[PDB]
């Protein structure tokens, strides 16, 4: 599962 | 003719170039379409915490939940938030209904629930 900046929009 | 989908990306690129009210205008577009998305309301929310906008982010997270009550993000956002209103208490219990429901999820935002909750602690300590 690839790391992802919580501060973005999906 | 634009899709709400459509809307929504081009939100996300916006967002992307900084520039947030533009965003959250596209999102709000997005909404217009099918306001029953709840990450059209938790993009938007990003969108005000950006600009400063507690009060307007509140509103989106709140509606957000109403749409999905299993939402890391809007429970992040809204955390950070009542953060940022010296809303600890709420504040930490929110991030750490988003790390659980992360874990729940399988979703990898690497250490940043973690990271905001030591932050809100400590301004929480600070604060005594």
């Amino acid at each position: 599962l690839p790391k992802t900046p919580i501060f973005r929009p999906d | 003719s634009p899709s709400a989908q459509e809307l929504k990306e081009q939100g996300n690129r916006l967002f992307v170039g900084r520039k947030y009210p533009e965003a959250a205008a596209c999102y709000g577009r997005a909404i217009t379409r099918n306001p029953l998305v709840a990450v059209y309301y938790t993009n938007r929310a990003l969108c005000y915490l950006k600009m400063q906008q507690h009060e307007q982010a509140l509103a989106d997270c709140r509606r957000a939940l109403e749409l999905d009550g299993q939402s890391v993000k809007a429970h992040f956002f809204l955390g950070q938030c009542q953060l940022e209103m010296e809303s600890y208490d709420e504040a930490i219990a929110n991030l750490q209904r988003a790390y659980s429901l992360a874990k729940e999820q399988r979703l990898n935002f690497g250490d940043d629930i973690p990271s905001a909750l030591r932050i809100a602690k400590k301004k929480r300590w600070n604060s005594i």
